[PDB]
RNA sequence: UUCGUUGACUGUGUUUACCACGGGGAAUUAGAACAGAAUAUCAAAAAAAA
RNA sequence: UGAUAUAAUUAUCGUACAAGCACUCAGCUAGUUAUUGAGAGACACUCACGAGCCCAAAA
RNA sequence: GGACUCCUUAACUUAAACUGAGGAGUCAAGUAGGUACAAACCGUACAAGGAUUAAUUAUGUCCAA
RNA sequence: UGUGUGAGAAGGAGCUAUACAGAUACAGGCGAAGGAGAAGCGGGA
RNA sequence: AUUAACAUAACAACAU
RNA sequence: UUCUUGGCAUAACGUUGUGUAGUUAAA
RNA sequence: AAGGGAUGUUUAGCCGGGAAGUUAGCGUCUAACAAAAAAAAAAAAAAA
RNA sequence: AGGAGAGCGUCUGUUGUACAUCAACACUAGAUACCGCUAAUACCACUGUAGAGGUAUAGUAUAUAAUCCCUGCCCGGUGCAGUAACAUGUAAACGGCGGCUGUUGACGGUCCAAAGGUAGGAAAAUCCUUGUCGGGUAAUUAUCGUCGUGCGUGAAAGUUGGUCCGACUCUUCACAUGUCGUUUAUCUAAAACUUUUUGAAAUAGAAUUAUCUUUGAAUAUGAGGAUCGAGAUGGCCCGACGGUUAGACCCUGAGCACCUUUACAUCCCUUAAAUCAAA
RNA sequence: AUAUAACGGUCGUAAGGUACGCCGGGGAUAACAGGUCAGAUAAUAUUGGGAGUUCUAAUCCUCGGAUUGUAUCAGCACCUCCAUGUCGGCUCAUUAC
RNA sequence: GUUAGUAUGAUCUCAAAGUACCAGAAGCCAUGUGAUCUAUAUAGUAUAACGGGACAUUAGACCGAACCUGCGAUAGAUAAAUAUAUCUUGGAUGAUUGUAUAUUAGCGGCUAAAUGUCAAUCAAACAUGCGAAUUUUAGGUUUUCCAUGAAAUCUAUUUGGAAGAAGAGGCUUGAAAAAA
RNA sequence: UUUUUUU
RNA sequence: UUUUUUUUUUUUUUU
RNA sequence: UUUUUUUUUU
């Protein structure tokens, strides 16, 4: 494993184009905001990139299988399903990965959602 | 176990691909006389001539943008831009009609049905595809819905 | 008694060896991207008190580039040439841009190891030793016509100038 | 000069150094072409009552 | 009478040789099979048709 | 993931048929000949097959021969 | 046209997974100059 | 009635 | 005919998977 | 969530007979073979 | 299977073993813990039976070993008992109990701890396979007595032991004696030989089966040299790594099979918790 | 966003004994007997030094090297393969100095 | 006057096949039998034997016959016997001996406690199995002739040892027939 | 079927 | 002085 | 019902 003490920062575009960059800095400069002028393909122009102040029970294979088999603690999965549903997804038209929740017989034909 | 996953493979493997048909084979068939150019050629004639076994829809594609010498009015479900341009340059025609799984069977094998079915309405995807091909320049034949007419009356 | 077992003792040993040295001989056709000489940036202590030859690196000559690890790589389609430096007592690799053609026995003299005093002299010699100028050219002696070999991952052993194969023009040479 | 800058950019392509394979990854070219947005440096100033 | 000659089998770097089986004979006994596979720089036969080939189960 | 010998060389008691490296031959998978007696050394125009024939090789020439 | 190559529980005092948003990348530009003497400030652009 | 292993007998031999 | 550039690392980042993130107005 | 009794299964490096100590990615230090390596057989000069 | 000294020690009774050739179990006795009746405990078809057609001088569980003998200190510690709704009491239940330094040394300094081996025995069922001295013998290191340092054991963990007792080790005394230096004579026979009757097994690659020496790291009736004149029966057991099958050690086993503070996973039971009977 | 540092990566923080030892295939009982090796060491002779102190060799102690040999100790391989402290005694024997 | 594929018949078993060249362990699970030998005190439904002596004296007392049992030595160990033969073995009024018919069954029972015993090699009994048994060890593997002709090397496997498995490397390329 | 020993 | 050596399988050393 | 169906074409 790596023993690097360097902090991980996250630069976001000022254009609200959902563009982000990845870099590193020293740990001493904790209270220092990084600002650069990088290329933004979302607008085909040079825009500002500012450092963002980016900040849970993890689900494993074992846990998943247990849940799926026994049926205990299904709310963890149901929350993800609700999130997905809320977000643009499960659309009938213009969708191949997950056009529908399940088939008529109650099956998930798309292996990769 | 070393190379990562590749969903793109098995996602596109389950796609329903239309049956391709090169224009050179059609030209050879016309020269041999298997197909009659005096009338409009259709999938019924194409299947009965043993040219291409039609199962879900014939598609036309050209190679090296070769021009078409003859002039014909073919009826297929889809065609490439090069084929459309080559056929239209001489004065040919490409007609597209909407047919579902049942209707295609009915049309290709009318003898199999005591009472012929009724044409079904298209969905959003098929309507978009038909309108897209109309811009390409294929004569589309299908019933239009009310929501499109209403919207277009104002859009124009 | 006692004995400390070193970390590098058997079976835990270095399997990959530092194959440092020249990789192309004289009168050897090369193209850009091929590594001519491999080197390492690591330097040991007391370099001036050793017998081994690998502790000494070569300097760049003509039509060469230095990589990140101080490797000498070619930059043009040509033959490899070696030269010695009197001022420094160090060999220098030189590349002469040449087209693909039959190598005659009367042109071997062009690729001889000579001694120099200066880089300027190096170039001056290079110029004289060069077959022909790009802008003037010459008459090729039995140039290739067949396409190149297949990719490595396809076939490790490919026939050169296959009669069976058709004739293809050469454009990469120039 | 106590000088500028963020290029530590974004896309198309399957040709190449080494080679059991894997990790082109002790770390190789302008694949010299094509489609966008940035930074740095300009060049020239001959003829003096024979 | 003259000359000449280290039973056989398997393993093994090693005829390895003072290791393992066998008194002899009679009968039995160890690479069987593509309605489903094939030519992949350590080796791949042949017949028919041809941009066309085969036709499954009823019969 | 090899047994003997030739040159170089690590370890050992300049020990041991040990343990382990660099590059040539032989055996392994080689016949018959020489070396007194049991693979490794020398020689071979080196064993498809048959017969009552001639030869410079290691090497020999008092007797067993 | 003459180079690569550390095997054996052999020797040695090998050994540390780390740094940087920049007088640590960095165009252009600049950059250390004997001895003696003064100063007692571990200073090149 | 019947192969081999196995058991017994007869004949055949002289440069000894 | 264009005067430069896709860092720094003589110790270079743990592959794959999970999780997270990202993509689908098409035949 | 705690206790008692049963069932099942695991406990792998390497020198070394065994035990113990030591060690495990990558990188890296220590090397001996000869004379057509000698104008030292075959070369040069000959006023040959 | 006798006389005498001394070590150990409840046998009678059951049985072949927890190491170095020298054991265990059971028991007369005492003591601790649980339990008030549909008792506890056991089998584990659960409104059952045993316990028991019994009732705290009863039933059951654990450990020790004589009728007696005076029988040491310690609850920091797992567990149980109790409840400030986590003081305190149980060592005859549950592992055990120590360093420097100064004057042969009562005594003085200092560290640590819950406590800091008690007494007795003591060259030992324990250290060491020759500790000093005394008794026996022509010699005693074997053995008894004794000293208590050389290492050390250690009290209802069972220590020590008066008297009595002995299929338990050892020392020593007495009678006869072929055990003996060292071997004889007679007889018998489920001993041995001949004949009659009758008739096996282990083994066996083949065979017409050599003495000396030297080759082959194992090894010579079979290989080089020398030498050498055959067979059958009784007898012996020096070789042919003699034959058969008693014992016994190791592994690359990615092989079982048992036991177990592998308590990692699972099951059963007891706490806890829920449900119906139930107005 | 944790592990795989056993870092060609299943570590899943899941350990020991068997003298009650059965089955399978190999030859090793915790000084690794024999053969081979000859470090220590043994035999003969030699040299330096110290005793005998009149005296270097009547005689004795010790050191270096060389030849021969291997009793005993250590080490011990790829070779060999019976059962033990790698024998104690009894009977009966052969060879060399 | 420029595409070359598709489907049969042979051979073979190369990561195919509810068998995969053949033979060959310990052992697990399921369903049954066994208390006629042996252990538990023969548990009253039944039940037998013990001659004598010492002024031992109602007792774990002593000698001793029957009865139970069998120390040591010898022989046998292919047996007169798969635990026998001789002699002064020990107990013998008591946890004495002996008997008809009965109970406890293996994921077990018995056990005055040895891993001793349950139908003469039980740290987990015996019988049957279309539950048709597994092996990096190891044995065997059957007619001839001809052509060609190896390795004991490398990475990886926490890397082994008596070459296990996977990859790479190693083979048919060339030649070598002649007169002014 | 032995050789050597200057002047 | 030389021919005669590990000829160390035996005889022989005939020079 | 399965497979195949030139990338060349004055």
């Amino acid at each position: 494993r790596s023993r690097s003490k360097r902090l991980f920062v996250q630069l976001k575009s000022a254009a609200m184009t959902n563009f982000c960059y990845v870099t590193r800095k020293s740990p001493e400069k904790k209270n220092f905001r990084i600002a650069l002028r990088k290329y933004d393909p979302g607008v085909n122009k040079h825009v500002m990139f500012y450092e963002a102040r980016l900040p849970k029970k993890q689900i494993t294979l074992s846990l998943q299988r247990y849940i799926r088999w026994t049926g205990k603690q299904v709310k963890l999965l149901l929350d993800k399903v609700e999130k997905a549903w809320e977000y643009g997804r499960f659309q009938k038209y213009f969708d191949n990965q997950a056009p529908l929740l399940t088939d008529r017989r109650g099956r998930a034909v798309p292996r990769y959602k | 176990r070393r190379i990562p996953k590749w969903p793109d493979a098995w996602l596109a493997r389950q796609r329903k691909v239309l049956e391709p048909l090169n224009l050179a084979k059609l030209r050879t068939f016309i020269e041999s006389g298997r197909l009659d150019t005096r009338f409009t050629i259709t999938q019924r004639h194409l299947n009965d001539s043993r040219c291409v076994k039609v199962k879900n829809g014939v598609s036309l594609f050209n190679v090296n943008d070769y021009p078409f010498p003859y002039k014909i009015s073919i009826e297929v479900a889809g065609a490439d831009q090069s084929s459309i341009d080559a056929i239209r340059r001489v004065g040919g025609e490409v007609i597209i009609v909407y047919r579902n799984r049942l209707n295609l069977r009915a049309h290709i094998k009318p003898y199999k049905f005591e009472v012929l079915p009724k044409t079904a309405r298209p969905n959003l995807e098929m309507v978009h595809y038909l309108e897209k091909m109309r811009a390409r320049g294929c004569v589309v034949k299908y019933v239009k819905p009310q929501w499109l007419i209403d919207e277009e009356k104002s859009l124009k | 008694a006692s004995y400390r077992r070193p970390s590098r003792a058997s079976p835990t040993g270095q399997a990959r060896k530092p194959h440092v040295g020249v990789r192309r001989l004289a009168a050897e056709y090369v193209w850009p991207g091929v590594v001519l000489v491999k080197q390492r940036k690591v330097i040991a202590f007391n370099v001036e008190t050793k017998r081994r030859n690998r502790h000494f690196k070569l300097y760049p000559g003509e039509n060469v580039k230095v990589s990140k690890v101080t490797n000498l790589v070619a930059l043009c389609h040509g033959r490899v040439k070696f030269t010695h430096d009197v001022s420094r007592d160090v060999l220098v690799v030189n590349v002469l841009p040449e087209r693909r053609e039959e190598l005659l026995r009367e042109d071997l003299w062009r690729y001889r190891t000579e001694h120099v005093r200066s880089m300027e002299e190096n170039r001056h010699i290079c110029f004289l030793r060069r077959k022909a100028v790009r802008m003037f050219g010459k008459e090729l002696v039995n140039p290739p016509t067949k396409p190149p070999l297949r990719p490595f991952y396809f076939t490790k052993y490919d026939s050169w100038e296959n009669p069976a194969l058709p004739d293809v023009p050469q454009l990469d040479d120039d």
